[PDB]
RNA sequence: GCCAACUCAGAACUGGUACGGACAAGGGGAAUCCGACUGUUUAAUUAAAACAAAGCAUUGCGAUGGUCCCUGCGGAUGUUU
RNA sequence: GGUAGUAGCAAAUAUUCAAAUGAGAACUUUGAAGGCCGAAGAGGGGAAAGGUUCCAUGUGAACGGCACUUGCACAUGGGUUAGUCGAUCCUAAGGGUCGGGGGAACCCCGACAGAUAGCGCGUUUCGCGCGUACUCCGAAAGGGAAUCGGGUUAAAAUUCCUGAACCGGGACGUGGCGGUUGACGGCAACGUUAGGAAGUCCGGAGACGUCGGCGGGGGCCUCGGGAAGAGUUAUCUUUUCUGUUUAACAGCCUGCCCACCCUGGAAACGACUCAGUCGGAGGUAGGGUCCAGCGGCUGGAAGAGCACCGCACGUCGCGUGGUGUCCGGUGCGCCCCCGGCGGCCCUUGAAAAUCCGGAGGACCGAGUGCCGUCCACGCCCGGUCGUACUCAUAACCGCAUCAGGUCUCCAAGGUGAACAGCCUCUGGUCGAUGGAACAAUGUAGGCAAGGGAAGUCGGCAAAAUGGAUCCGUAACUUCGGGAAAAGGAUUGGCUCUGAGGGCUGG
RNA sequence: GGACCCGAAAGAUGGUGAACUAUGCCUGAGCGGGGCGAAGCCAGAGGAAACUCUGGUGGAGGCCCGCAGCGAUACUGACG
């Protein structure tokens, strides 16, 4: 099979990790499509929750 | 398929009539005893053997053997 | 020169009704000895929705008279009836909503519902949601009990015509606003192909006496006879007055 | 990223036509028919399930595929009529019939003083 | 926070058909989705189900009723004036 | 102690101020006329202010009936009121 | 005939090198390179429609709008295997009818004007009891009895081969089970492979809309470790790539979210979801029952498949042997199925065949054999027709190998909110007659100093704006909007800092 | 009278088409990713009270941008 390297998919992935290509001009979607408050507001709930009991 | 569970069972089933043949597999950790009839195929996995010798040895005379 | 709309109304086939999701007639028990002269006890099972239809349907099942086997029936809901009431029909039934009693049993002043015509017709008037018909006077010597109509009409029947105690269920329907056309395309899809309509006066000559002109008028009297023939007959049939009170 | 083709002639996504995807033993992905989802039996005065039956199709109910300890319940209207139900049948049989050995000793009652 | 100042429930037709006819469907709006006292069990739990049928979720039972409300005006009226007539009657 | 994810917010340093680096992706404002709006329309010159629409009003009719189809017999509305 | 060897052959990025065959090669085949389709495909299948176009061999002429050694053309042969996939069965909208009513009649209405088909029990084949005028057609997407791996052809396969199952029907034999004539256990939910029964009656399943959140399962995607092979290696790289599999069916276990049962009796109210909601009509709590599973283990089953490493014939052994197929993580991820809530309706979102269960108990048997038995095992049978192939930028329609039209299933990686655009992997493909030049005029796509609509009927066309984050936003208004109004600032790379979790252990 | 030959727009009679298109009915199938943020619910603040306010949760709409699908405004573009 022809080769197709995932090594820079890793590589990026590590970075992002480390907190780089995460600026105002990497950013296309909005806050929420990136990741909804509402996910948020359940993980949330669910740890405080768990605490709780 | 189904599996039997004890020698005697499985003896009391090879003894019967439909009892066409008897297979008997050699695992690393096991043998295995396959009995053909006519609805179902039985199989008795013995984890020693020399059970599994003895067995063998007990098989009926009429009933053909085949070794893998 | 072509058949108007009104008139291919007649010939049906994409103007026959729908009733693929109806649940069968409503109507009272065939009236047989036991209504005629005592009561039967029935128990309502189910109040349903019919489609096309305003007023709850309620499923009651009674027993036989003379035979081993539950006898089923289709009754037009009147308001306050539940699951597991008892219905009482019969001469000597008591009155309470629900009940269905000869009008010779039901006492002047009284609010009733799904009024036979025809003694042991079933059922024939008052049986939309929020309609009723009221019970104004008796005349024993010919037997003939008088009603008022939700239309206001008074009516004689026979005294032995039947008809449920209380109103229909279901009333107040036609106060709220539908506020957009597909409100109305669903209430008609399952009623008939009436809906949208198409005024007169936006058609050709060719399919409709309003149509034509080069601006939109009638330009006749919309009045038309009560002999008119068909294709003719459009507008305000018969009218013998128009325009505001 | 093996993609799949339907097994039979039915080339639509109908209700009867659901599968499931399958690993076999040659390393290959295969769909598999699965039968619809059907709901078990229903107690009709309670509308809940009844308890102690599987929920499948009604053929798949037939004697001769399935034991009858499996579509039998061991009580009065067993898979028919929920435990609940059947308790408020026999206390109301029990008391309509008590009630109604009242109401005939009072009118014998009642006609002995008269 | 007061997310509307008077629009309540209609504010889902936004500014559609007219404040009129908004204002006047707001009365049916809230009370065929409003919960009714159940008679038979005691409970604030009597939902619509279809137009004239309202059901019960703690106790099941299903009356016939009003299209946008458990019991209309005159359905008091009618039990009234059948109660005089069958009292009249039995007297 | 052992694992786990990409979201967010800040601070330095740094490049010829380049950086949503391709791709992707509203021009905006002040008024008049018409139609309320969504919807529909002249397949192959007109998509519109035309049609429909919810809302408003009028007319007939209680079944031996109103409207309509049919040579006739009988039918649609009507599983209706 | 002139027109005239003229108009034309131009959409869908693209071909090149070497060799083979052949009289003849830009166009056939092999290899190599460079590109495209880019998973809502130019890939892999179906429905309709077509009808041999499917596969092998060969080829004068015609045809394949240049050409051909070639082929969806021509000629000669071959090819479609079913108890389990469908039709077949059921009924839907409806269609066709008896009788009756009309009609000159062809025909019209259609169970509406009427001594219905028949169905069960025991039998001297006769008697008894029920019997509401169609037991007809109508779905290769509705409902519905039953099959799975592995292998195999030039062309067929869930149909052929092997192995292993299942469904329907028939008849008996053996063993087992009950007789307190019709089982046992549990307080209960209910459990156990068996464990009476006729007319009659009753319930359920089949059986159902749409939208939103959440949760569970299978497949895919993805990260790490072990081992096998391959790629790179001027330099670095314990790194890059590929694969590391387990079908129907039988048994046992488990027991999601719900539902249900027993103990007990609650305000200082508690429990609880993302959202709700629940509780003296019995909550929390403790202990149980049942329900789903595309869940786990075992048999099937490693003997199979796959990868790797060897020996041998070396023209025809479909030959012969070994090693491995292992252990974990992660998730608002993607496709499918399921569970349970909530929103919506003047809309409430089929029927029947068929199957299961239940109410009743007429009737029925014996003492070492009788009467029953939905239990286990054993025995026999299973018709007819379709099945090749295309499903489309040449296999259907459009007079054609026409850039049009024609229902549907599967769906990888990167960037990115994204089945947007762009690139890539599997698979496919370079098929649009070729060569030389780079005039005018065109078609399609750009740029242009200074001015900026003076052009024009008219800003037609083009340009300008555009994603995301932060600040900020007027008149008017049906108070819902206007609104992304308007108007401003920022955006890369690199190196860090802080915040936001799970499991285990008193 | 066919009436030297050829020629109408029409009229009548009897049959055939809803494989395109129009409408009703039955039974199936299909429709990314984002924006706004109505009911209902939780908590907090102000106030003498009435009551008001704030921050969250949720996900309504013949709502908005927009992919597929469906359609067809302008170039009065190409072709003609
Ligand atoms: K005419
Ligand atoms: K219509
Ligand atoms: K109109
Ligand atoms: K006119
Ligand atoms: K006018
Ligand atoms: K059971
Ligand atoms: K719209
Ligand atoms: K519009
Ligand atoms: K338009
Ligand atoms: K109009
Ligand atoms: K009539
Ligand atoms: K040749
Ligand atoms: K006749
Ligand atoms: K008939
Ligand atoms: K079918
Ligand atoms: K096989
Ligand atoms: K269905
Ligand atoms: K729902
Ligand atoms: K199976
Ligand atoms: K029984
Ligand atoms: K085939
Ligand atoms: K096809
Ligand atoms: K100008
Ligand atoms: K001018
Ligand atoms: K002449
Ligand atoms: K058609
Ligand atoms: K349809
Ligand atoms: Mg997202
Ligand atoms: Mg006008
Ligand atoms: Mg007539
Ligand atoms: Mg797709
Ligand atoms: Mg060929
Ligand atoms: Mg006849
Ligand atoms: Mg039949
Ligand atoms: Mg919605
Ligand atoms: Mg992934
Ligand atoms: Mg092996
Ligand atoms: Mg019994
Ligand atoms: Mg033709
Ligand atoms: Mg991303
Ligand atoms: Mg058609
Ligand atoms: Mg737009
Ligand atoms: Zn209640």
């Amino acid at each position: 099979t022809k080769i197709h390297s995932r090594s820079r998919a890793r590589r990026m992935k590590e970075a992002k990790r480390k907190g780089r290509h995460s600026g105002y001009g990497k950013r296309k979607g909005t806050r929420e499509a990136r990741l909804p408050t509402k996910v948020l507001w359940m993980r949330r709930m669910r740890v405080l929750r768990r605490l709780l009991r | 398929p189904k599996q039997i569970h004890e020698i005697k069972d499985f003896l009391l089933t090879a003894r019967r009539k439909d009892a066409r043949t008897v297979k008997i597999k050699k695992n690393k950790d096991m043998v295995k005893f396959k009995v053909r009839c006519s609805k179902y195929l039985y199989t008795l996995c013995v984890s020693d053997f020399e059970k599994a010798d003895k067995l063998k040895q007990s098989l009926p005379p009429g009933l053909s053997v085949q070794d893998l | 020169g072509r058949v108007i709309r009104a008139q291919r109304k007649g010939a049906g086939s994409v103007f026959k009704s729908h009733t693929h999701h109806r649940k069968g007639p409503a109507k009272f028990r065939s009236l047989d000895y036991g209504e005629r002269n005592g009561y039967l006890k029935g128990v309502v099972s189910e109040i349903i929705h019919d489609p096309g239809r305003g007023a709850p349907l309620a499923r009651v099942t009674f027993r036989h008279p003379f035979r081993y086997k539950h006898q089923k029936e289709l009754f037009v809901a009147a308001e306050g009836m539940y699951t597991g009431q008892f219905i009482y029909c019969g001469k000597k039934a008591n009155l309470m909503v629900g009940n269905v009693l000869a009008l010779r049993s039901i006492p002047e002043g009284a609010v009733v519902c799904n009024v036979e015509h025809k003694v042991g017709d079933r059922g024939v008037f008052a049986r939309c949601s929020g309609d009723y018909a009221i019970v104004i006077s008796h005349n024993p010597d010919n037997g003939t009990t008088r009603i008022k109509l939700p239309s206001g009409a008074k009516k004689i029947v026979p005294s032995g015509c039947r008809a449920m105690i209380g109103q229909v269920a279901g009333g107040g329907r036609t106060e709220k606003p539908m506020l957009k056309a597909g409100n109305a395309y669903h209430k008609y899809r399952v009623k008939r192909n009436c809906w949208p309509k198409v005024r007169g006066v936006a058609m050709n000559p060719v399919e409709h006496p309003h149509g034509g002109g080069n601006h939109q008028h009638i330009g006749h009297a919309s009045t038309v006879r009560r002999d008119a023939p068909p294709g003719q007959k459009v507008g305000l049939i018969a009218a013998r007055r128009t325009g505001r009170l | 990223v093996q993609r799949l083709t339907y097994r039979k002639r039915h080339s639509y996504a109908t209700k009867s036509n659901q599968h499931r995807v399958v690993k076999t033993p040659g390393g290959k992905l295969i769909y598999q028919s699965t039968k619809k989802r059907a709901s078990g039996p229903k107690c009709p005065v309670t509308g809940k399930r009844i308890q102690g039956i599987p929920h499948l199709r009604p053929t798949e109910y037939k004697r001769s595929r399935l034991s009858r300890n499996r579509r039998t319940v061991n009580r009065a209207y067993g898979g028919v009529l929920s435990g609940s139900a059947v308790r408020e049948r026999i206390i109301r049989a029990f008391l309509v019939e008590e009630q109604k050995i009242v109401k005939k000793v009072l009118k014998i009652q009642k006609a002995k003083e008269k | 926070t007061k997310r509307t100042k008077k629009a309540g429930i209609v504010g889902k037709y936004g500014t559609r058909y007219g404040a009129s006819l908004r204002k006047q469907i707001k009365k049916m709006e809230v009370s065929q989705h409003s919960k009714y006292f159940c008679e038979f069990c005691g409970k604030y739990a009597v939902k619509r189900k279809a137009v004239g049928i309202w059901g019960c979720k703690d106790c099941g039972k299903v009356k016939a009723g009003g299209a946008y409300t458990l019991n209309t005006a005159s359905a008091v009226t009618v039990r009234s004036t059948i109660r005089r007539l069958r009292e009249q009657t039995e007297s």
